[PDB]
Order: C-alpha cells, then structure tokens, then sequence
C-alpha cells in the first residue's frame, strides 16, 4: 500500500516538485493539503492512502523527504505555492554543496547530515502499517547526489534490511554534457547502485530533449517538461497500487518477473503516448498502437538501443479502458516481430497489468488528454553499450590523472578509481556472459 | 448430502462468485438471502448447498481465501457478497507475489490453521458430509502453494470423501507471468498424489468457445466464468433433484478411472449457441450428444483425436426418453470405434435428471477420461526444461528455501505421469 | 518434509479408511502440594556463629550439652525463638543443638514458659510449611513436649490453631496398608500420620472446653477424643 | 497422508491389505519399465553472476501383473489378403509407376524394355489374366496387352479364385450404408492395409485463438492475426 519517496540533490528535488505537483492534481488534494466539499470523491475513500496521510483534522501531508546541501532549492520549494502542504522538518538542508566531488559528498559532507536524514525517514516508517519500498530520485553526475545517495543507500540497506529499494537515476548523456568530472562521479556511483539496489531504471536527459522535440512540438524545452513526463511515469507504475483493475501487479510483481539474476537488476523504461495534442487528434491510439510505439527506440527516456542486444523479460502496465484481447493479441504481435529478440532461456518474457484508471493531465501543452496508456520497464542486454561509453571518456580522463588530486584530497584512495573502473568492467562481463546463448548441448 | 466448496486467490473468488450467482438463480434465492421460488422442487434440497440461518435467511457453506484483500473488496462488492458468512473470509496482508514457496511456506503455513478450522467448523455441520470441490488456477502463486496446502490438509483430516478440483492452466500463447511453468510443475506434482479427480481448464479454449461458438464481439473473463459455473453446477445436479436413473460423483469416479493414477479429466457443457443462430436450431438429444462430442465445446488445447477415451460420462437434464440416450451413446461408441480403448467393452455411463437449468428444456454436462491429456504436460515441461538448465529464475526458489530436489522430484513424476498415458495412447500391434 | 511420487492416496478414496472443549485433552499442568520448598536462612546460624549461645558441646563419652549458666536464670523472652527458630535446619551440628536446647529448657523452664507464647508461632508456622519430613517430625515432637510443659500452656495455644493445623491435614490420613504384615517403623517413632493423630488428641486433651470446635473447623475428618 | 499409514490405519483385514499393497508395487514397477524421457540437469560450464548474490538480497534471504488374452472364435472371418500385404501407402502406386516409365518413353523418343522381377504376385495375375483373356477371345495374349496387370489390383476370392477389385475403398475408417449406417475400419474392398490418417488440431484452424473483427463492403466478417500460423505443408508430388 504505502510508498516514500526520497529525493536528492538538485534533479532529484526538481522532480520531485513536478511529482507531487501531478499526485496532487490527480487525487484532488488542494495545495493547502484540505479538500473541498463540493468533490464528489467522499471522505471515507482511502486512494489518497499509497502517497498521502491525514492528522485527523482532514489535512493532506506527503510521505516524502527532500534532502540537499545547498539551501537554495529547498527555500525556492519553501517560499514557492506548496509552503503549507509540507511539513517543515521534512525540507532537510546543509550549508554548501559538495562541489561536483564525490569524495567530498561521501566522506566529509554528507557524514555530518546522513542522520538527520535517517532520524525524519525513521519518523516516516513510524507511521506506515504497509510500507512496501522506497523510491529515489538523484543524478549520479553531481557531487552531493553520488556521494549521498550511494552513503544513504548503504545505511538504509543496513537499517530497513529487505524492505525493497527502487531507484531513478539521471546518467551522464553520451554526448551531451554539463560538467567535466562526469565520468569519475558516475563509474565511483554505479559501485553502489549495483550493491544497493533492487531494480535500477535509467534515464538520459539527452533522450527526454529529444523526446520532447521530436513527438511533442517545442522548440524551446526546459527541465520543467523532462520532470513532468517522469511524473507521469512514476504515476502509471504506481497508479496499479492505487485503483482497481482487472490484472493488479503488485510492486513486488515488478521485481520477481523482470530480475532473473540477482546482479541483472538493470532496467530500460519507455512511455508510449507521448504525443502533442495537435497530433493525437490526428491518430487514432488503439492498445497495439501504443504497445507497438513502447518497443520503438524513439520512445526510450534512456539512450540506447534495443536492437543491439537480447530482451529477458518485459512487464508492460496498462492502465484506462483497455481489454485483454487488445494485451494479448499485441504481445502476440510483439512476439512475432523479427527485429525483436529474446533469449533462447526466458520463453515466456511478458507481465502484463492492467488498470482502469486512466492517466491525468497536468495543465500546459506537454501531453494530449488520452484515455488509456501503456508504460514499460524492460531487462535487456543492450545496456552495457551505455556503460561503455563513460568507460571510454574515464580511461580518457584517467590515462593523464587529469583531476584526481581533487578526489584524493577530500579523503579517497587512488585504487578506488581501478577497483570501481574493474568493477564496472565486470558487469558489462556479466552482460556479455548472460547474452551467451546455451551452447553446451552439443 | 452437503458439499462444502473452497475459494482461493483472485481466480477462484472471480468463478466462486459466478457459481454461487449460478446456484442462486437455479434455486431462486433473493440477493437478501430470502427463499422466493416457485415450487417445492426447489426447497427440499436447498440444505445441499445452503445452510439456514434462522428466520428465512440462507447462508453459503464456502470459505474465501486469499493472501492479500485486494480481491476481497471485490469479492465484497459482487451481487451476492452480503449473504457470506463474516467468519468465512481467512485473508493475509500481503500477496504471494505469484512465487510457490512464498505462498506455500511462508503465509501458507501462517494462515493454514484458521483455514482448516473452518473447514472442520463447516463440516462438522453436515449430516452427512459429501465431497469438496476447489477452484483454482495453477500457474498462480497463492492459487497453487495454499491449494495444494489445504487440499493436503483435508486429505489428512478427511480421507474418506471424495476430493475433486477444477484448475487452470496457462495457455502456452496466452501468457501472463514469466515464471509460469515453475508452479504449473509443482502444482501438478502435488494434484496428482493429492487428488481424486481434477479438471484442467486453459483460457484459451474458453476464449474460443466464446469467440467460435458464442461469437462474442468483446468477451470478458465473466463470460469465461459464466462457463466454468455452468459445468460445475452441472455436475452436482443428479445429487439434488429427482430423475429416472440417479448418479453421484463417487459413481462417476468409480465408472472414470480405471488406475488411480489416471484421474485427470476434461470437460464439455453442451446448448452453447449465439442469439442470432438460436432460431435456426431446435434443442435435442441428438444434438446435445453431437455438441457434447464436438471438440469446439470441449476446454482444453488437447484434441481428442490425437489421444484415446478410456472412459466418458454424460449427464443428461431434462424430460427425455432413456431409449434415445442409450442409443445415442451406443450409436457414438460404434462410430468412433477407433478412439475407444478396446479392451474395456463400454466406455460411456450415461444418467438421466428430470429437473433441466431455468430456461432451458434439457442440457448435458460432459466428463472424459482421454490420453491427450498428456500433450499439455509436455508442452509444460518444455518450457520448464528450456527455464531450468539456465537456473532463469531460480535463486526465487532457493532463497525462500526450496531444494532443487523438489523441482527434479516433481519433474520426474510428471514425466511418469505422461509415460503411463502414452502407453496407453498407441495401440498394439496384435 | 517433502512429498516423494508414487506414494499418495490419489485416486484411492474407500469408506474403510475412516479416521465443544475449552481446553487441551491432556488437562492442567500439576503444581502439587507436596512438592518440597526451599528452606529459608536462620538466624539461629548467626547466634551460633557468633557465639551469643551461653552452651556448649560437652563430648565426654556421648554428645550431650553444658550450659555455664544455670537454665532457670536464663531470659527465656530472648532465648526460646531463636531455638525453635533453630529447628528448621537439616544438616550437623546445629540440629543437635537446637533440637537439645529445646528439650532442655522445656524441661525446667518453670512458670515464665506461659508469656513467651506468642513468640514461638512464627518459627513453628515456618517450619512446617517447609514439607521436609525430618523437621515436621522433629516439630511435632517438640509440641508434645510443650504442651504438657507446664500448667495453662494448652488453653493459650487454642487462639492460634489457625496458624498452626493446616499442614496437620496433608498427613492425617497417609498410613501405608501392609494386611497381615508387621511395621517396624515404630521403634523409632519415624511415622508421620500416626505421630499427627496422637498430636491433634493431645491438643485437644490439654486445650480446655472449646478446643474441638477449633479443630473440628481446621481439619474436617478429625472427630472428638473425649 | 502416505498409503501405508492409510492402510495400516483401515480396517481391512490382512489379506485385502496385502493384495492392495502388491497390486500398488506391481503397478509402480510397470510405471517404472515404462520407458519415456529422462529428467533434465543443469549444464557443466555455467558462466559467472549466476552464484553471486548482491547484498541487499542477501539481507533479503531467510538462510507379469498384466496379462495378453487373445481369444479365438471359430469361423471367424478372413481379415488379411497376401496381395495386400505387398503393398506399400508411402510409394507411389503400379499406376503411377507405369505412368514414369511411359513418360521416360516419351521422353527419350524410343520404346525402353521393361524391368524384370521374379515376384510371385505378378505370376500368379498375368497367368489369371492370361486364362480370362484366352477364355474370352480365342487367343494368347500379346505382349503389349500384357501391360494391363500393372495397372489394375488383385486379390483372392474365398474359395481361392484370383480377381480385380473394380472399386477400392479407402483405406482409413469409412461408411458401408444399407437401411441402417454402419462404420467399418476393415473391409474387403480395400487394397492398402488399414491405418488412421492424421489431422490437425482444432484450435489452430483458420481464424486464431482470438480472430479481428473486420467488415466486408457493408457486412462485418471476421480475419486473422498473428495468433494465426498457417502449417509449413511441405510435400510435392513425384
Ligand atoms: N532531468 C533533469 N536533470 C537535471 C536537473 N537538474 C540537473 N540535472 C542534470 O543532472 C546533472 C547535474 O547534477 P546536479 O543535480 O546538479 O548535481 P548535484 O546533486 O546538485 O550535486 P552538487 O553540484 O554537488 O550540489 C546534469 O547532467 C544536469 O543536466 C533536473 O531538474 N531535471
Ligand atoms: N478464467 C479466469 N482466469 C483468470 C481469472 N483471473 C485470472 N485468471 C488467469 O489466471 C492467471 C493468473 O493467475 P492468478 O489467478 O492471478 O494466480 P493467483 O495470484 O495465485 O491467484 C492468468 O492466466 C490469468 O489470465 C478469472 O477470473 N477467470
Ligand atoms: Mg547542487
């Protein structure tokens, strides 16, 4: 029933706004956190429940932490149009970042504000009878959301033990780039999301502008829209908690059907209907339209290619007014395809959910009003190609020390850099490895 | 002469709430629980399914289980919910993530006792007690474990009724979950030293009874359920109303299965006809029996042509001559001589019901014991060897606890179970 | 345990294979009566340590006792408790010398034996309720030897009977059936019911005009002596 | 519940206990010498990150019985031929076969000799056939009309005459019907040896497991989709 959110740094609080922007619209909650009378929604309904508690009164606050070392994100959240919905020691902040270092994130900085941080989560958990996982929302190209969110997730391992852990990490783009020390952040992160994670979805921002420029009409695009399409997302993998449906997919569901191995926990994600509004009145959106669109490399929020590799599994959540003749008769189709493939050893690689509510439309010119939608999360091989390319711009970075002095400074070890860069190496190992197919017969 | 009937998982709560629709109506119970038939026919064996609770009202002798009460709010909200008992529901509050070992050992033996309490509670009620009858899927999770838990239970405490279930199977096309043929395997392991009898239902030969036959435009899983609850509440039939040659579901098991391991059965219900065909086609016996054979009307993948029936049974509702249906039966026996095991000089009973279903003159429900049951089985165990020599999923399974032992344990006794039918399947050469 | 194929009932269903409590079959756990209880430390172990104790342990040919000072002289208010208190031991040599110094100043205590009554309720009340045979045959041996002490002795202990009688029941009726067969036992008085019997006749014998009623009202089967 | 615990519990007496239980061991060694596949195993060379366990998930774990009876009955009637069990379904038939040879004729442009067998059928037909001839017309035969015994069927009479079958029937089950309908697996007429003919599964037929609904010009029908695979149907004749 119960899920908190964790956000993170600077990406990870912009999104979160944009998130509980979109699950307040969605059940009704004013920004104020009451309810007005004249909804037809009743005050005995629990929906609200999954994201939302009341004090008895009738007031809405949220199950969420906002965490950051510098304070200028969280007082723009402070002073901005939700002052009053949250509570005030929710909004967690230090003093000065951890200026893009790693190092300084995870030994210095984030040491000192780590148990406030537990202290709230530990006041959150408290108050749940259902908890059933946490959501994490960071970039693994800064400093303080590497070095705290890696720092974070070790203690919550050790504290909650098996209580599950789901994160959505915004990668360093292939080619696009905003900072120079990029590669060290991301190959030292990827370490602990691969400890401590239970299922790892990733996302690019390069692919986010390109899917906003070529499906949706905007020229000028700004984070504002990349936030509110993972909004939506995180809201279609969650809305099968919430209302009812003809085939319920519980979180644990997601896990047990698309991880074979405890390593392969590596995630691609895809949104079907992203679609302007001007063009969706010119197509038809039948249930194999969008479940054809959601296997098309055009429509990934993380930049690789499908085609280069092999599928495991794939859970495919569909919620609106669908029917399952419409599910069948596309995984069906999708099975028939020749440029899609799965290994030899996974022959029933489809979950299917299935969810009558259907997707709500936040205000502005970012989505078209539909009334079903299909989103997908997807293991595939096809993901050590994206690691490939941070290794090649780290041994770039590494063959001349270029700025390690930094790194070793603020406390860190030189062979931290070979351990984490031979680590990585072997899961891209471990994906060459899984991919083989089963030869041993002959 | 009282059945007590078991409910799990969302499955068997979606088809439990269509059979007790279905017996309801048969019986003319108001949705209030009150008595509003119209012939005494009717009341005097109500106690069958029913108990009387005091001032009018009757009340359903069933047990709903589930692991998480997601289903219960829908089971809640059905037409008939109000009239379960509030003891009656055992539920948990988490699922069984679709995973045999969560929902076998970990919730299973955590609410088995308050299950099996109430199932002692409800039979202890009877005067004389009959058979169970289960329904449930098992390519599920708390389905398969918590079925195959509680039925091992009740053939501990009760090994003198008789046990009879009716299961579904994953369609090989129509699927749902990945690790699918790890439960369908232990799940079949254990149905075949627990169980008496068992019926094996694919979706798919649903849906295409549905798409062919009924040539609905938009079939939803009630119309599936509609026709599971018409075949069970069939065969009970001859236990509750008069007719001229009586039957019993232990005189079914007894005429069914020669060897014990043998018990596994497919199903047909006959007047299955669209609205617009309806006026072109009158009700007979003729009919009836040339539906009730037609493959069409029967529920699983496997044809029986590919196989041999050792046995059948058919159960006829209606005012009809015995002469037609002996002959019928004979006629059809002669006529495809060849898919009849030779060594058994009759392989159909046959049994006659005065009392037909509200609405309709006569209908039938069909029982038969054929080999090809096997090619589903194999089909199964394909897709489990191709999942296994990889370990795809295993860990799961082993970290719950689970011996790989288990799963070449139950692999080996399905493919026994597959070797005896196909000995059975080719004739000799003589 | 795992299900091994081949082995179940499946198919084989037979008539012949036949098979409002509040609480479990096999009833209440007991917590017996007669169960031994530990014994509580004495002060008579200090006295004696200490050496406050105006006897010793005169060996000679035989063990007997010596007192420096007279016992007529003696303050029977401080000394007497702390004797009977001294009658709950079990192991050498303070049994011999409390169980001597009892006997030895109930012997020629004279006429002050009748104010230090109350004072020996306590030590008698605890020994007794210990459950050890040796010392309820060492105490009730001293009773027959306080009660007929000295004179009005008995009409004093009649008030406290409420203290005294409820471990008297547990062993009024335990004799052992031997038929025809002699008890040798009764050399060395190392029965218990028969010494209970003669104690509650005593009692009553000496207690004056309302003792029955008393002992009739503490122990049921007991019927009237005289 | 395990069998013998049930038995030992019943209330049987000795014998019919031990007869239950043999009769179970003889069924289990049937079942046993039954042979059928074998249980799969795990390959040797396993690849890495298949034992590995990650440590959240390692927070995450807990830590003869039966017996040939064939029956005769006297006067039972003949249901094999020796002409009939020379005869092979899967080759091509003595018509088809003088058909290659007249087409290898036509082909090459010039009359090609016969192959030469010492097969006992085919003496035993061309002298039949020669008698008739001889008793029809009042000649012997010639060579070329000698030709006619490849293509026609033979088959012994009853009372052990030597004659053609006019009209074959088809070998698999089929109808002889008179004022009542019959079904015969076997008859006379019949010059193949009998067997059951294959056919196709009833759910994978032309429309799939779930159809499309479609329409005509201005009537709804019905098509297929993917769920649909026609079969491969690979055979030519010749
Ligand atoms: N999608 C999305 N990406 C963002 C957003 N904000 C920053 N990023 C990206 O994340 C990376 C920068 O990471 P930051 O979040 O700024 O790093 P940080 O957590 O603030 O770490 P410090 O600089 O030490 O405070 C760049 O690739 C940015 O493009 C956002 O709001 N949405
Ligand atoms: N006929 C029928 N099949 C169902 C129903 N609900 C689920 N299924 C099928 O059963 C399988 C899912 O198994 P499920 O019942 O969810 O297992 P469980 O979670 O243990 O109860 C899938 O093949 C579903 O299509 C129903 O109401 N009727
Ligand atoms: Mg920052």
């Amino acid at each position: 029933r119960e899920a908190i959110c964790i956000h993170i740094g600077q990406a990870g609080c912009q999104v979160g706004n944009a998130c509980w922007e979109l699950f307040c619209l969605e059940h009704g909650i004013q920004p104020d956190g009451a309810m007005p009378s004249d909804k037809t929604i009743g005050v005995e309904d629990d929906a609200f429940n999954t994201f939302f508690s009341e004090t008895g009164a009738g007031k809405h606050v949220p199950r969420a932490v906002f965490l950051d070392l510098e304070p200028t994100v969280v007082d723009e959240v402070r002073t901005g149009t939700y002052r009053q919905l949250f509570h005030p020691e929710q909004l967690i902040s230090g003093k000065e970042d951890a200026a893009n270092n790693y190092a300084r994130g995870h030994y210095t900085i984030g040491k000192e504000i780590v148990d406030l941080c537990l202290d709230r989560i530990r006041k959150l958990a408290d108050n749940c009878t259902g908890l059933q996982g946490f959501l994490v929302y960071h970039a693994v190209g800064g400093g303080t959301g590497s070095g705290l969110g890696a720092l974070l997730l070790e203690r919550l391992s050790v504290d909650y033990g098996k209580k599950s852990k789901l994160g959505y990490t915004v990668y360093p783009s292939p080619q696009v780039s905003t900072a120079v020390v990029e590669p060290y952040n991301s190959v030292l992160s990827t370490h602990s999301l691969l400890e401590h994670t239970d299922v790892a979805a990733m996302l690019d921002n390069e692919a986010i502008y390109d899917l906003t420029r070529r499906n949706l009409d905007i020229e000028r695009p700004t984070y504002t829209n990349l936030n509110r399409l993972i909004g939506q997302v995180v809201s279609s993998l969650t809305a099968s908690l919430r209302f009812d449906g003809a085939l319920n997919v519980d979180l644990t569901e997601f896990q047990t059907n698309l991880v074979p191995y405890p390593r392969i926990h590596f995630v691609l994600t895809s949104y079907a209907p992203v679609i302007s509004a001007e063009k969706a009145y010119h197509e038809q959106l039948s249930v194999s339209e969008i479940s054809n669109a959601v296997f098309e490399p055009a429509s990934m929020m993380t930049k690789c290619d499908p085609r280069h590799g092999k599928y495991m599994a794939c859970c495919l959540m569909y919620r609106g007014d669908v029917v399952p003749k419409d599910v069948n008769a596309a995984v069906a189709t999708i099975k028939t395809k020749r440029t899609i493939q799965f290994v030899d050893w996974s022959p029933t690689g489809f979950k299917c959910g299935i969810n009558y509510q259907p997707p709500t439309v936040v205000p502005g010119g970012d989505l078209a009003k539909v009334q079903r939608a299909v989103c997908m999360i997807a293991n595939s091989t096809a993901i050590a190609e994206v690691f490939a390319r941070i290794d090649h711009k780290f041994d770039l970075m590494y063959s001349k020390r270029a700025f390690v002095h930094w790194y070793v400074g603020e406390g860190m070890e030189e062979g931290e850099f070979s351990e984490a860069r031979e680590d990585l190496a072997a899961l891209e190992k471990d994906y060459e490895e899984v991919g083989a197919e089963s030869a041993d017969m002959d | 002469r009282e059945i007590v009937c078991v409910q799990a998982g969302q499955c068997g709560n979606q088809i439990g709430s269509k059979f007790w629709e279905v017996i309801s109506d048969e019986h003319g119970v108001d949705p209030t629980g009150t008595y509003q038939g119209d012939s005494d026919l009717q009341l005097e064996r109500i106690n069958v399914y029913f108990d009387e609770a005091t001032g009018g009202r009757y009340v359903p002798r069933s047990v709903l289980i589930d692991l998480e009460p997601g289903t219960m709010d829908s089971v809640r909200a059905g037409p008939y919910g109000q009239i379960f008992r509030p003891d009656n529901f055992i539920f948990g509050q988490s699922g069984a993530g679709n995973n045999w070992a969560k929902g076998h050992y970990t919730e299973g033996a955590e609410l088995i006792d308050s299950v099996l309490d109430v199932c002692c509670k409800e039979a202890e009620s009877c005067d004389c007690l009959q058979g169970f009858q289960i329904c449930h899927s098992l390519g599920g999770g708390t389905g398969s474990g918590m079925g195959t838990l509680l039925i091992s239970k009740l053939r501990e405490q009760y090994p003198d009724r008789i046990m009879m279930t009716f299961s579904i199977i994953p369609s090989p096309k129509v699927s749902d979950t990945v690790v699918e043929p790890y439960n369908t395997t232990l799940s079949v392991h254990q149905l075949v030293e627990n169980s008496d009898e068992s019926m094996c239902i694919d979706n798919e030969a649903l849906y295409d009874i549905c798409f062919r036959t009924l040539k609905l435009t938009t079939p939803t899983f009630g119309d599936l359920n509609h026709l599971v609850s018409a075949v069970v509440s069939g065969v009970t039939c001859c236990l509750r109303f008069p007719g001229q040659l009586n039957s019993d579901l232990r005189k079914l098991a007894v005429n069914l299965v020669p060897f014990p391991r043998l018990h596994f059965f497919m199903m047909g219900f006959a007047p299955l006809t669209s609205r617009g065909s309806q006026q072109y086609r009158g009700l007979s016996v003729p009919e009836l029996t040339q539906q009730m054979f037609d493959a069409k009307n029967m529920m699983q993948a496997a044809d029986p042509r590919h196989g041999r029936y050792l046995t059948a049974s058919a159960l006829f509702r209606g005012r009809m001559s015995t002469k037609e249906v002996d002959e019928q039966m004979l006629n059809v026996q002669n006529k495809n001589s060849s898919y009849f095991i030779e060594w058994i000089p009759n392989n159909i009973k046959s049994s006659v019901c005065d009392i037909p279903p509200k609405g309709l003159k006569m209908a039938v429900t069909f029982i038969g014991n054929n080999t090809c049951i096997q090619e589903m089985f194999r089909r199964v165990g394909e897709q489990f060897t191709l999942m296994f020599r990889r370990k795809a999923f295993l860990h799961w399974y082993t970290g719950e606890g689970m011996d790989e032992m288990e799963f070449t344990e139950a692999e080996s006794n399905m493919n026994d179970l597959v070797s005896e039918y196909q000995q059975y399947q080719d004739a000799t050469i003589e | 345990q795992i299900l091994v194929g081949h082995t179940g009932t499946g198919g084989m269903t037979f008539s012949t294979f036949k098979n409002g409590c509040f609480g479990d079959p096999k009833g209440p756990e007991k917590a017996g009566a007669y169960r031994k209880r530990v014994i509580p430390p004495t002060e008579f172990r200090n006295y004696y340590v200490r050496g406050d104790l105006p006897l010793t342990i005169q060996q000679g040919a035989s063990r007997t006792l010596s007192w420096r000072l007279n016992v007529s002289s003696l303050d029977y208010h401080h000394f007497l408790p702390i004797f009977f208190d001294g009658l709950r031991e079990l192991e050498e040599p303070f049994i011999f010398v409390a169980l001597q110094g009892c006997y030895d100043l109930l012997e020629r205590g004279g006429d002050k034996i009748l104010p230090t009554i109350p004072q020996l309720i306590v030590p008698i009340k605890t020994a007794l309720n210990t459950r050890h045979p040796t010392v309820i045959i060492n105490v009730l041996k001293v009773l027959q030897k306080l009660v007929e002490s000295a004179d009005f002795v008995g009409q004093a202990l009649v008030p406290y009977y409420r203290q005294i009688l409820p471990v008297f029941n547990l062993y009024k009726n335990r004799n052992k059936n031997i038929g025809d067969r002699i008890d040798y036992s009764q050399t060395k008085r190392q029965n218990i019911s028969d010494l209970v019997n003669e104690t509650l006749h005593l009692l009553e014998q000496y207690g004056g005009e309302d003792a029955y009623i008393n002992i009739k009202y503490m122990v049921p089967t007991y019927e009237s002596c005289l | 519940s395990t069998i013998y615990n049930a038995v030992d519990a019943s209330t049987l007496n000795d014998r019919c206990r031990t007869d239950l239980l043999d009769t179970v061991a003889q069924l289990g060694r049937h079942c046993e010498t039954l042979p059928k596949k074998a249980v799969t195993t795990a390959d040797a060379p396993l690849p890495s990150c298949t034992f590995n366990t990650t440590v959240s998930r390692s927070q995450k774990e807990i830590n003869t019985y039966f017996k040939d009876h064939k029956p005769k009955f006297h006067g039972a009637l003949r249901t094999q031929d020796c002409f009939r069990d020379t005869r092979d379904i899967t080759q091509l038939s003595s018509k088809e076969k003088d058909f290659v040879h007249r087409y290898a004729e036509a082909k090459m442009k010039k009359s090609i000799p016969r192959e030469e067998s010492d097969d006992v059928a085919k003496k035993v037909a061309t002298e039949a056939y020669t008698e008739a001839f001889r008793k029809f017309k009042g000649r012997d035969p010639t060579e070329k009309e000698l030709l006619e015994v490849e293509r026609l069927y033979f088959a012994y009479a009853d009372d052990g005459a030597v004659g053609v079958v006019q009209k074959p029937h088809f070998h698999g089950p089929h109808m002889h019907v008179s004022i009542c309908n019959r079904k015969y697996v076997t008859c006379p007429n019949q010059v193949y040896r009998a067997s059951l003919p294959a056919v196709r599964n009833a759910r994978s037929r032309f429309p799939g497991p779930i159809p499309v609904w479609t329409s005509t010009k201005n009537l709804h029908a019905v098509a297929s989709n993917d769920t649909y695979r026609p079969g491969v149907h690979n055979v030519s004749k010749f």
